[PDB]
């Protein structure tokens, strides 16, 4: 039973903090995603100045 | 009668122009700077007009001589004109510091603001393509002049020059629209153009002349109000020109051109065929406002993009022709104007800085903390924070967009307004809770800005506690159209 | 024949807006094209007033004349001020 | 507990505590259970 | 009315923005705002009257149920 | 494991649904 | 209610004309204004009749003429004692601030920005548009309370992406509120009750309200704002946050979810079931990971609040009674624990948690009271929180008891870590480096503790006076959900 | 008791017309549902 609790606490830390990092990393990535799309389109828009 | 608001502000401008020119060119008075003396009498020629205009409320429609020829006043023109004179009153009041402290002996900047206000009074009541164009260009010409006024710093000169180019080209587009519409209809009077354009249905009925005409008029207007796809210089226009002339050509032409749009696009031509371009303009304007405001530094250019975005948030009230939509648009102009007069009154309170960005705007939580409170109130109001007035504007606009079935327009509005709320909350936090950043100290603001900032700050916070007068006013204006 | 005297004005206006778009660098050509497109709409008003046999066109064309002229006055004066001393 | 030595002015709060104490039941009754033991008691009379 | 309190604030808020202390005779000119509040409420009444008039005009219009 | 609980939670939901199907 | 309604606004505004560097007067009079608005809340309680579907003391003032979206103010059932708890707690914040100088923390500013009874407004506001304005509106007062006098742990901020989502969720609810407002002109909550929506749209509108709510409610996917908002919050900012700002989401669900969209609620019962369940499981296990005391109490609060959710679902009169009474007991218990941890901070001036040691020597009465409230945050049967949570539990009344079996873990781990943390805080003669500065509690300190313990025990031994005054309203809500 | 608890409760009484309040509210909003559908119809007015 205590071997069970140790292995299960380790697995629990793993699962929960893994999905926590998953959430946070999705946020971090999906920011500059829109940033860079917007900047590419704006770059076309500012190359309109001297096309 | 019926032109007593115009007859006066034209006679008063002449009395001021002659009085100012005689004295400034006077050896006896040691060539005094007549600014703040032709002013003061300027802004009183506004208040006496606002008193001549508000009093004769039934008298404005006193003749027919004007009706089917020149211009038609009604309850909408009356209420929107009491607002333009009131918003011109604020704009002259905030400049009093700019006349004394900043070395301006050029009084005729005042008389040009007064002539522009007469041009706008004739825009609001403009009821014929010819009158609409002539008043539009009177006000735009006064504003080209007073935006290219500062001749020492080259930064204001090129800004005024591109403002003249953008405005003359916008007026050319608007005028080609007037030409196509007139040429394809043989009638310029909005009372005549209305009878023709009932059941026009461009997308269903082949009428290319009238279509291209309405499109060019809408494009010229969306240039004048500096909407998104045609702003094209508006940030540099607001940044380069001096601060009070920016406060003028940034709030008063919006009011006037928007009233003019309500005239031509809700009475002269009523269809769901033209408001599609305004729907697209609203979408991209809220988008550009949000994003560019997230991107800018210079407080003048930040207010430029914020005004572009808020002009977007206005046009969603026009993107549906229902009475609720027009009333939402009018609510949005009053809460955008009073808030912009406030933001520009604040930017004018900080004369000490040069062209400086939000970082130099910092430390206001420490130096003059009540002014920082007011600035946070105004910026929140733009964002639309619930307990303020800008929230009421954006919320009634979104509710009109929902009641008009434009659910996607409301969606893009809410996402852009939440982006703006985040950006302005972050700005207020960065200004208050951190970022000391070099502590530039300010000379105190004068009573004129003080009362306007104070009364407007009171209006923004204590608005939801009494929105009945403004809502009644704007619904009456919408019914009158 | 009205189309000949209008589409020609229409493409004069298109030339004006085209020169506006291209010449964002040089401003004197910008003002040239401004008065160009304020002619192509002015000549447009005159043509449409002769065609429709209506006088509002010519009244509006005269007022656009004496408004685009003041606009050119202020434009060139702003341009001369822009080239400071 | 020094009424004359009101060094932070706790007298307001203590009087509030006393008024809460006199915040009696008021015997409002007027409840769904009070009304139950009358209407459903009539229902019991139906037996 | 509430306009009196609001004016004293507008004047005091003004003093707080110019850095000046909260003192002078303009706090007695806030009675002018009390006059302003009474007029604004009076204008609310007059305005809802005119809006009801325009609304019955609209009800008469719009096909009048036909 | 976290997604496991996320899906087994709606599985308990489905157990409630099976109880609803019991009558 | 007509006159006795606006006590805090009148007090605040008429004090704004008293800058008064000598603090004594502003403290005294702000506290008196707060205490009398609380007295009028309590006499409004006494004024209650537990027998009507109508709302007890209805008042209004025209706000916009057409469709009359006006300040409709009802206090039936739940709102009755929600505003009571609000008032009950606001003098607590005014009283935790008898600090002598209180200079940088300019006393009148915190007085004026705690003495804003927009919480009273929202709990009485009974037309969900203006009702919408207020919880979103109280964020401006909350933000200034949270950091202006709040402890600075970081460059004061909230997760920016999470904050943007939190406010986006709030405005998403706004679109739903408008869709219902123009759906049938229905201005207020009585007529939004009467009306009937399209089942296809009821679910969309329900989840659209739920966005903002389940941000205000601390559900598992979005609840992180509580710990970060509290560890930086001031002693009296947390007392208000836990006290009321969490009750906002659950009361929002209670009024504008269950009797509004009965079919949508029926359809989404398992959704909220699993959401709140896994949220309680997470926030029970988390205080393992968290060593920060404020985060600990905030996560216990998340647990209790998702219990409030796992109970509000029900047409069980006992179910929603346990929901609202867990809300009352939570606004008592978590705020009492925040009072505790604030005293424990200040008396120690340290923001590490391993440093609170030898408490039975420094402040043993604080040990007694800290237990008297940590038994409650784990809901010792006998406390108010027990009555609340067990009516939450029996909320599986017409049910089949599968979510009570997840509340199993949610509450067993909660009680476990409650005891672990009360030990960890008071454990051992762990001599700290405080230089024999004992910091025994103040008479005013035990005073501000008095009312929470009193409400707690008076509920836990006699919940009648609160379940009564409520049953008529909740049962009406339920039959509309029938 | 305490000499006035009897009349201490008559600080509210039933007065059940607040339901006609919502009855006529509903008339209000039934009309108001015609707020946004209405627009320009008159070409015979001035
Ligand atoms: C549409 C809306 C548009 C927004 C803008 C509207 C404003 C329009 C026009 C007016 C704009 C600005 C106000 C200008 C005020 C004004 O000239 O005289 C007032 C007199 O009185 C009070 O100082 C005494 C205190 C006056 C307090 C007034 C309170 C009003 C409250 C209104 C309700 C709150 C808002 C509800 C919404 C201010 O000193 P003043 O100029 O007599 O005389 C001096 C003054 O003493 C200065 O400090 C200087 O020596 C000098 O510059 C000169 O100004």
């Amino acid at each position: 039973v205590l071997n069970d609790f140790l292995v299960r606490s380790f697995l629990r830390f793993g699962y929960e903090v893994s999905f926590e990092a998953l959430d946070k990393g999705a946020i971090e990535i999906l920011g500059p995603y829109g940033i860079s799309y917007t900047f590419r389109r704006l770059a076309e828009r500012i190359s309109q100045l001297q096309s | 009668l019926a032109v007593f608001p115009e007859i006066f502000i034209i006679n008063a401008t002449f009395i001021l122009l002659i009085h100012g020119v005689v004295f400034s060119t006077s050896k006896k008075y040691d060539y005094p700077p007549l600014a703040s003396n032709v002013g003061w009498l300027g802004l009183l020629s506004v208040l006496i007009t606002l008193l001549l205009l508000a009093a004769g409320a039934p008298l404005l429609t006193i003749a027919h001589l004007f009706w089917n020829n020149l211009f038609r006043r009604d309850n909408f023109t009356y209420f929107c004109q009491i607002f333009l004179l009131l918003s011109t009153a604020g704009t002259i009041s905030m400049c009093f510091d700019f006349f004394d402290q900043e070395r301006f002996d050029a009084f005729e900047f005042i008389v040009l603001i007064l002539l522009s206000t007469c041009g706008m009074l004739f825009m609001i009541s403009a009821y014929d393509l010819i009158a609409m164009y002539l008043a539009i260009e009177l006000q735009s010409l006064c504003f080209y002049v007073i935006a290219a006024s500062k001749r020492k710093s080259e930064f204001s000169t090129e800004a005024g020059l591109k403002y003249l180019i953008l405005g003359a080209f916008s007026s050319g587009i608007l005028l080609f629209g007037c030409s196509m519409i007139y040429g394809s209809t043989g009638a310029t009077h909005f009372d005549q153009l209305a009878k023709i354009l009932t059941g026009y249905e461009i997308t269903g009925a082949r009428s290319s002349g009238i279509f291209m005409g309405i499109l060019f008029i809408a494009v010229g207007f969306l240039f004048k109000i500096t909407a998104v796809p045609f702003h094209m210089w508006a940030p540099d226009i607001y940044e380069g020109s001096p601060t009070p002339v920016t406060a003028f050509l940034s709030i008063a032409p919006k009011i006037s051109i928007f009233a003019n749009i309500l005239r031509v696009f809700i009475y002269g031509s009523y269809g769901a065929t033209l408001q599609q371009i305004f729907f697209f303009c609203s979408i991209a304007s809220m988008i550009l406002g949000a994003l560019a405001a997230m991107a800018q530094t210079k407080v003048k250019r930040l207010l430029a993009y914020s005004s572009i975005g808020h002009v977007g948030y206005i046009c969603i009230g026009f993107s549906c022709g229902t009475i609720e939509g027009i009333q939402s648009l009018l609510i949005g102009i009053f809460i955008y104007a009073l808030m912009t007069m406030d933001a520009f009154a604040i930017v004018l309170a900080l004369r000490q800085t040069r062209v400086k960005y939000i970082a130099d705007l910092g430390a206001l939580a420490k130096t003059n903390p009540i002014l920082a409170i007011t600035f946070s109130i105004t910026m929140f109001s733009y964002a639309g924070i619930p307990p303020l007035a800008g929230f009421c504007s954006k919320f009634y606009l979104f509710f009109a967009a929902l009641g008009c079935g434009a659910y996607f327009l409301a969606l893009v509005g809410v996402v852009t307004s939440v982006i703006g709320c985040f950006y302005y909350i972050r700005l207020v936090k960065r200004m208050f809770f951190d970022t000391p950043r070099t502590w530039i100290l300010y000379e105190p603001m004068d009573r004129n800005k003080s009362l306007l900032l104070a009364m407007t700050s009171f209006f923004i916070t204590l608005f939801l506690l009494y929105p009945s007068p403004l809502f009644s006013v704007t619904h009456q204006m919408a019914l009158s159209l | 024949d009205l189309i000949k005297y209008f589409t020609f004005s229409m493409i004069i206006f298109i030339l004006g807006i085209w020169g506006i778009l291209l010449n964002r660098r040089n401003i004197l050509i910008m003002l040239m094209s401004i008065e160009l497109m304020l002619l192509a709409v002015n000549s447009n008003f005159l043509v449409f007033s002769v065609s429709l046999d209506d006088m509002m066109g010519q009244v509006f064309a005269l007022l656009v004349l004496t408004v685009a002229a003041a606009e050119s006055a202020i434009g060139l004066a702003i341009f001369v001020i822009t080239f400071r001393v | 507990k020094w009424e004359d030595w009101e060094l932070p002015c706790y007298i307001t709060s203590f009087l509030t505590i006393v008024i809460l104490g006199v915040g009696l039941n008021a015997k409002p009754d007027l409840s769904i259970e009070t009304w139950a033991h009358q209407k459903a008691l009539e229902r019991l009379e139906m037996e | 009315m509430v306009g009196a309190l609001l004016g004293l604030g507008t004047q005091m808020y003004s003093n707080a923005l110019r850095k000046l202390p909260y003192m002078r005779h303009p706090w007695e000119h806030v009675v002018g705002m009390g006059l302003g509040a009474v007029f604004a409420n009076q204008l609310v009444k007059w305005d809802v009257k005119l809006k009801e008039d325009l609304d019955v005009m609209l009800a008469k219009a719009r096909a009048a149920n036909e | 494991g976290i997604f496991g609980i996320a899906l087994p939670i709606i599985v308990y939901k489905g157990i409630v649904k099976d109880f609803h199907m019991q009558d | 209610l007509s006159g006795l309604i606006l006590c805090p606004v009148l007090g605040s505004i008429i004090l704004l004309f008293i800058p008064n560097s000598r603090i004594r007067l502003i403290r005294l009079i702000g506290l008196c204004a707060s205490l009398i608005t609380f007295l009028y809340s309590l006499v409004l309680w006494i004024q209650f009749d537990s027998s009507t579907a109508k709302f007890q003391f209805v008042e209004s003032l025209r706000w916009l003429p057409y469709e009359n979206i006006n300040f409709y103010l009802g206090i039936d059932g739940i709102s009755l004692f929600f505003v009571i708890l609000t008032t009950f707690l606001i003098p607590i914040c005014i009283l935790v601030g008898w600090s002598g100088m209180r200079s940088y923390g300019k006393e009148y500013i915190i007085a004026f920005l705690i003495c804003e009874f927009l919480m009273i407004a929202v709990f009485c506001m009974l037309d969900l548009l203006l009702f919408y304005v207020f919880p979103e509106s109280v964020l401006i007062p909350m933000f200034i309370i949270i950091g202006v006098w709040g402890s600075r742990q970081r460059k004061i901020k909230a997760a920016y992406q999470f904050f943007l989502y939190t406010l986006l969720g709030s405005l998403f609810m706004l679109l739903a509120i408008l869709l219902i407002l123009f759906q049938t002109g229905t201005t207020d909550l009585q007529i939004l009750l009467t009306t009937e929506f399209s089942e296809r749209r009821q679910i969309f509108l329900w989840i659209a309200f739920f966005a903002s709510f389940a941000v205000k409610v601390p559900m598992v996917p979005v609840h992180i704002w509580l710990p970060e908002a509290h560890v930086e919050a001031p002693t009296a900012g947390s007392v208000i946050l836990a006290g009321i700002l969490l009750k906002f989401g659950t009361y929002g669900f209670l009024r504008f979810s269950i009797p509004m969209f009965p079919e949508a609620t029926l359809c989404f019962t398992p959704f909220i079931y699993t959401l709140s369940a896994i949220a309680i499981i997470y926030t029970s296990l988390t205080t393992l990971r968290q060593i920060d005391l404020k985060k600990i109490i905030a996560y216990s609060s998340v647990a209790h609040m998702n219990l409030v959710t796992i109970g509000m679902f029900s047409p069980n009169i006992q179910g929603i009674g346990g929901s609202i009474l867990l809300m009352l007991s939570h606004g008592l218990v978590s705020s009492a624990l925040f009072l505790c941890v604030g005293v424990l901070y200040d008396r120690h001036k340290t923001r590490l948690v391993r440093y609170y040691g030898g408490l039975v020597s420094t402040m043993p009465n604080f040990s007694t009271i800290f237990f008297s409230f940590t038994l409650a945050n784990m809901s010792l049967p006998g406390t108010s929180s027990f009555i609340g949570e067990f009516l939450i539990l029996v909320g599986a009344f017409q049910r089949n008891s599968l979510v009570a079996t997840l509340a199993a873990l949610g509450m067993i781990l909660g009680a476990a870590y409650s005891l672990w943390l009360y030990n960890r805080v008071v454990s051992g003669n762990l001599k700290p480096d405080f230089l024999h500065k004992f910091s025994d509690l103040n008479g005013r300190e035990v005073f501000i503790f008095i009312p929470f313990l009193v409400g707690l025990v008076w509920m836990g031994v006699y919940p009648k006076v609160f379940l009564d005054c409520m049953h008529t309203s909740v049962s009406n809500l339920v039959q509309h959900g029938k | 008791i305490m000499e006035f608890a009897e009349n201490l409760v008559l600080r509210l009484m039933e007065n059940p017309e607040e339901r006609d309040r919502k009855a006529r509210e509903h008339i209000y909003e039934m009309h108001e549902r015609c707020k946004k559908i209405k627009e320009m119809w008159a070409l015979p007015i001035r």
